RNA sequence: UCGCUACUACCGAUUGGAUGGUUUAGUGAGGCCCUCGGAUCGGCCCCGCCGGGGUGCCCUGGCGGAGCGCUGAGAAGACGGUCGAACUUGACUAUCUAGAGGAAGUAAAAGUCGUAACAAGGUUUCCGUAGGUGAACCUGCGGAAGGAUCAUUA
RNA sequence: UGGUGACUCUAGAUAACCUCGGGCCGAUCGCACGCCGGCGGCGACGACCCAUUCGAACGUCUGCCCUAUCAACUUUCGAUGGUAGUCGCCGUGCCUACCAUGGUGACCACGGGUGACGGGGAAUCAGGGUUCGAUUCCGGAGAGGGAGCCUGAGAAACGGCUACCACAUCCAAGGAAGGCAGCAGGCGCGCAAAUUACCCACUCCCGACCCGGGGAGGUAGUGACGAAAAAUAACAAUACAGGACUCUUUCGAGGCCCUGUAAUUGGAAUGAGUCCACUUUAAAUCCUUUAACGAGGAUCCAUUGGAGGGCAAGUCUGGUGCCAGCAGCCGCGGUAAUUCCAGCUCCAAUAGCGUAUAUUAAAGUUGCUGCAGUUAAAAAGCUCGUAGUUGGAUCUCUCUCGGCCGAAGCGUUUACUUUGAAAAAAUUAGAGUGUUCAAAGCAGGCCGCCUGGAUACCGCAGCUAGGAAUAAUGGAAUAGGACCGCGGUUCUAUUUUGUUG
RNA sequence: UACCUGGUUGAUCCUGCCAGUAGCAUAUGCUUGUCUCAAAGAUUAAGCCAUGCAUGUCUAAGUACGCACGGCCGGUACAGUGAAACUGCGAAUGGCUCAUUAAAUCAGUUAUGGUUCCUUUGGUCGCUCGUACUUGGAUAACUGUGGUAAUUCU
C-alpha cells in the first residue's frame, strides 16, 4: 500500500503500415511547415482529433432529443470553439467531422508567435519560445505545444525579463560590453 | 480475519466524505457509536476538510482536547465520533451552530443553523417493544431509547427530540400527504411529498414522493424520514432546497450566474 | 532391395537402492475431558502457662503442643475416553537413481540391381479382401471410372 | 399491553427451581467546595440485562477453465431421509441408537488435470470476440509439513505454547534455544527483480493517553518497467556558372521570394554544466526562484537498425570467390556480388532503437455474426430409433369497505419488452478547472466573500410496474360444466333477551 | 483507419499454409544530455536464513515509604516530579505471500422469526421485606543469601 496514482495514458499511436510513401510525405509536409521537431508531434495531433471523431460519431447515433447527447455534445462544441478551431456558427455536430489535423496546428503557441510577427521563421519561434523569451498574461510559457485558447491570443508578449522586450542584456552583449 | 478491523483504507472510504487520493492510504476510521460507518460524517472530517479550522489530524485532536465541541449537547472527545443526520453540532467559542442534513447532491453539507433551533432534532422510530413490567420503549436510528412513548407513535414515524432533557415533544406520523426527505440510495437528500406507499409483504415498502417541481421518484422505506407535517418542514432546509438540478440546468445556473459579475 | 558416425525412448537382468501418495493390520507422543490420587498450605477446635472486662463460668492478647479430630485450597502421578501427529510391516503404486545385450525412428547419403507409376507407362489404373515372394509387387474373387468407349445400326 | 406477511414473539398471571467449578442488587478514585450532626455538584472506573454500532458465523437463489484413452457413483467406516437425544453460540447426520432404502448421473454426475486463489479489473478490438488478471481495493487462505491447545469479546494465533516428521544453532556432553510467505540484508535458484539508509513531520492505528509507540506509513538511495513534456541550434550581410517572380526575341538586367556538399564572415539569444543565497523539508535532496562564471569545427560531435523484393532508401567503389558468411520468407555468394566483409552516400524511427519468447489483431486460417465438405482436407454403407434441437392455419378486470377517488382480490402460468430501486470505491467514459503545457490532480476563483468535489456505464440471476405482438401453456366431451335461485346431512359463530346459571 | 503483402507454375486461376505487419508484456543487447510521475525476488525453490529492527501503554482521576531528585515544617496519614513492579488494556489489527482450493473460494441477491458480539451510544442500576464513620489473607518492586558453562532460567 502506497499513497501514489498510477494512472497514466499515452498521447499517440503508430501507424499500422510502416514504410508506406506518401504517410511519409504528407507527414513531412507538416514537419516542415509548422517547425515540428519528429513524427511524434504528428501522431500526437491525430490522435487528439482521432478522440474528437470518435465521441462525435458516437453521438451521432442518439437522436436530436436525447439528453446525453444534448448535455455532452454542447461540451464538445464548446471546447473546441474555445481553443478557437471551430468557429461559432459551425457549432452543429456535423462540422466536427470537417475539422482536420492543420486547424489543430495553426493553434499551437509556435505558430502563434510566428504569425504576431514577433518571430521572422517558424523555426526562430521554437527556440523564443524554449529560451523563455515569451510570456501570455503574465506567465512565461515555456512549451511550444501550448494550444493558445481564443481569449489568451491577444495577450502573448516578450516577457519583461528577456533582452528582447524588458532590457536587461543577455550573456554575450555583456562581456563584449566589458571588452569594450 | 480474527476478530475486528479497525483501520480503513482511503479508497475504501464512503464516497461523500471527498477524501482525495494522495494524502494516505487509511482514512479516519468512525468509531462505533449511533450511526453505521458507511451513513456517518466523523468530527475530524467536519473540523479539517469541511470547515477548515484545523489543518492537520492533530490539530483536530487539540481542538476537541479543549473540550470546545459539542455533538447532540454533549461534549465529545473522539475525533473519529460518528456524526450523522440530524446531529447538531455546537461550537460556543466561536458562536456557530450546525445541523447536518444532505444536499441535493447525496453528501453531507455545511448548514449553519440558528442557537434558538438547535435545541432539538428529529428522529426516526424505528422498533417498538414493551417489556421490563409492561413498560414500552422506543429506539431511534441514533440508538436513542426513550421509554414511556406516546401510545400513538408507531413504527417509521417521527419525533422531535428535546436535546437538553431527551424527551419527546410533539411528533409525526407516517401518511401521505407529508413532507420526507430520502437519507439512502440515489435520490438521496432529496425532499419531497409523500404520494403513495405500495405494500410488499416479504419484502421492501416502494414509497413514490413527489417534489415541489413535479418530479417524481421511488425509494424503498427505510430511506424514508419524515421532516414535516404537510409541506413545511420543522427543520431548516439548505442553500438549495432538496430539489436536484438536472446537470443541463445545473451547468445554466453557473453560465448565467457567472454574467453577475464586475 | 542392399554398406559408415551419433542421439531419443522403451524393454532391460540386477528380487540394485532412496523417497512420496492411497489403504490392511499392529502400535500411539502430546493436549483436553472423566474417575481417582493427595506431596504440601491454611482455618476451627482441645488443653497448658497465663492478663483485663463482665459475674466457679463467657469473650479477648501472646504463644506452645498433640489428635488416623473435621473441613477448605491444592501440586506430582495413575485408570478410562477422545482428538490425533507419527512409527512398523504388507499390497497398490509413482518418482528420483548405477548396468553388458539388442531394439526402433531421426541427421544426411547423390552409394549398387531392376524401372513398379505417369502414354494403351510396354499386363489400363485405382479400391476392398485372402495367399506368395529380392522388391518395387504378383495372383484368385467382387467392385469403380478418377478409361483408352458418353455412340454401333433389324 | 404492543407487534409482524407470518411466533412456540413481546409483555401478564400461577406453581416451583436458582448450579459452592456460585447471576445482578458499587467495601473504588479525582476536582471545586459547601447548605442548614445531617443534605450536597460536576466527573473517572466499574456493572447483570436490553437496544445500537463494529462485525463474525451459518444458510437461499444463479453463475466458472480442460478432459469420456473418466459412464456410472455414494452406502461395512453416514451415503439420502424419519424419530429420540448428545454436542455445539445456535439450524442441521454435526454425532450416537433404532429404523426406512434411498441420494446424484449425457441438462456430462463421479474421477483426473490446471504453467487455477476468486472478483473489481488489464491488453487487444469495426461489430461480434480472444487472452491475461501472483501484484497495492474487497473477500479467502497460510506462516517449514501435518496435529492439539491455553488465554481471551474475538485465535485452533505461530514476531503464543505442547508434541511429532524435516532441517538447524550453542554446549563444559549434563542440557538449552529455534521458524524472514514483516523491513532491510545474505545464500541458493534461475532468462529474470533495489538500501543491512533517515523519520513519526504527513495519513492513520494502539494504549490508562492533548504528552508515549508504530520497518504501518512517509522521505530519500538504486531504477531506460513504463507513461508525460522536451535540447542537440536560430538569425543577418555577401557570393553562387543555384531556383522562382517583372522586362528584354535573347544575351542580360533586381535586396522581390526561397535553397545549400559556403569546415564564408558577423554579433545577438540561451541552456546543460560549475556554483553563493533563498525557498522546499522533520532535517536534507530534487524541481521552482535568483547571484557570478558558462558555446563556433557552438569536439558541450546522437544513436539503433537498414539500402534485391515484400518495405523507405545505391546493378557506387575496393576485397572474397557456393568460401567466409547473409537471409524471418523468397533468395544471395562458383572472378564484373544491387544482398557477404568494408569505405562513401542515402533511408527510417529518434533519447531511443534492435533481438528472443508469451499473447491480441491481421485469422471469414475455428466462422454466433461468418467458413468449408463432387474433383483441392472432408457426407456416416443403408435404415429404424430415445434424449436433444426444431415444428402448419386459426380466437377483437371486478366484488365487500373508507374519503366519483383509494383497499382487497385477480386472470392459467411464463418467456419477451419498457420503466423503476438496488447495485463499494479506484479503473473506464465524461463535465468543470491555464499542472507554465501535458500525463496527472481535485482542486480553485474574486476584492473576508463565491464556488466545485457532477454524470453515464455497472452483463446473467433476484425484486418492481406498464405493454400484450410473438412463442410455450391451461380452461366442459362417458359433463362428478358455468350461472341461478330451491331443499336436505354434519360442524359451528357469537351478538339476542336489565346482570346472574 | 472495418486495410493487407511476398512464396507452389513455362505462364494462369485457386485451395492452403509459411513468411512479413501493428500493438502489448517479460527478458536482453547497443546507446543514453534535461525534466515530471512511476513498477520493481510474482513466474524457477510456500527453497534456506547470519545480524539488527518491525508492539507496546499513565491521566487530575487503580497501587508510591526507591531520598532517585528536591521541597515547605519539622508530632504534621499522603507536598510534588517520578524509575521500578503489581493492575488494566492492546498485541486477533496492520504487513507479507498465493501453496492449497473447481459448486469450493468468490460475485450479485436474500435470511437469521436458527446465533454470538470487547467496545461505542442510549436505557437500566434504593423495584428483592430479609465491622458499615470500612472487612480478610497473601504477593511483587525493595533488602539480603544463592545455584547453573549456558536462556527475557530462577
Amino acid at each position: 500500500p502506497v499513497a501514489r496514482s498510477w494512472v497514466c495514458r499515452k498521447t499517440y499511436v503508430t501507424p499500422r503500415r510502416p514504410f508506406e510513401k506518401s504517410r511519409l510525405d504528407q507527414e513531412l509536409k507538416l514537419i516542415g511547415e509548422y517547425g515540428l521537431r519528429n513524427k511524434r508531434e504528428v501522431w500526437r495531433v491525430k490522435f487528439t482529433l482521432a478522440k474528437i471523431r470518435k465521441a462525435a460519431r458516437e453521438l451521432l447515433t442518439l437522436d436530436e432529443k436525447d439528453p446525453r447527447r444534448l448535455f455532452e455534445g454542447n461540451a464538445l462544441l464548446r471546447r473546441l470553439v474555445r481553443i478557437g478551431v471551430l468557429d461559432e456558427g459551425k457549432m452543429k455536430l456535423d462540422y466536427i467531422l470537417g475539422l482536420k489535423i492543420e486547424d489543430f496546428l495553426e493553434r499551437r503557441l509556435q505558430t502563434q508567435v510566428f504569425k504576431l510577427g514577433l518571430a521572422k521563421s517558424i523555426h526562430h519561434a521554437r527556440v523564443l519560445i524554449r529560451q523563455r523569451h515569451i510570456r501570455v498574461r503574465k506567465q512565461v510559457v515555456n512549451i511550444p505545444s501550448f494550444i493558445v485558447r481564443l481569449d489568451s491570443q491577444k495577450h502573448i508578449d516578450f516577457s519583461l525579463r528577456s533582452p528582447y522586450g524588458g532590457g536587461r542584456p543577455g550573456r554575450v552583449k555583456r562581456k563584449n560590453a566589458k571588452k569594450g | 480475519a480474527r476478530g475486528p478491523k479497525k483501520h480503513l483504507k482511503r479508497v475504501a472510504a464512503p464516497k461523500h466524505w471527498m477524501l482525495d487520493k494522495l494524502t494516505g492510504v487509511f482514512a479516519p476510521r468512525p468509531s462505533t457509536g449511533p450511526h453505521k460507518l458507511r451513513e456517518c460524517l466523523p468530527l475530524i472530517i467536519f473540523l479539517r476538510n469541511r470547515l477548515k479550522y484545523a489543518l492537520t489530524g492533530d490539530e483536530v485532536k487539540k481542538i476537541c482536547m479543549q473540550r470546545f465541541i459539542k455533538i447532540d449537547g454533549k461534549v465529545r472527545t473522539d475525533i473519529t465520533y460518528p456524526a450523522g443526520f440530524m446531529d447538531v453540532i455546537s461550537i460556543d467559542k466561536t458562536g456557530e451552530n450546525f445541523r447536518l442534513i444532505y444536499d441535493t447532491k447525496g453528501r453531507f453539507a455545511v448548514h449553519r443553523i440558528t442557537p434558538e433551533e438547535a435545541k432539538y432534532k428529529l428522529c426516526k422510530v424505528r422498533k417498538i417493544f414493551v417489556g421490563t413490567k409492561g413498560i414500552p420503549h422506543l429506539v431511534t436510528h441514533d440508538a436513542r431509547t426513550i421509554r414511556y412513548p406516546d401510545p400513538l407513535i408507531k413504527v417509521n414515524d417521527t419525533i422531535q427530540i428535546d436535546l437538553e432533557t431527551g424527551k419527546i415533544t410533539d411528533f409525526i406520523k407516517f401518511d401521505t400527504g407529508n413532507l420526507c426527505m430520502v437519507t439512502g440510495g440515489a435520490n438521496l437528500g432529496r425532499i419531497g411529498v409523500i404520494t403513495n406507499r405500495e405494500r410488499h409483504p416479504g419484502s421492501f415498502d416502494v414509497v413514490h414522493v413527489k417534489d415541489a417541481n413535479g418530479n417524481s421518484f421511488a425509494t424503498r422505506l427505510s430511506n424514508i424520514f419524515v421532516i414535516g407535517k404537510g409541506n413545511k418542514p420543522w427543520i431548516s432546509l439548505p442553500r438549495g432546497k432538496g430539489i436536484r438540478l438536472t446537470i443541463a440546468e445545473e451547468r445554466d445556473k453557473r453560465l448565467a450566474a457567472k454574467q453577475s459579475s464586475g
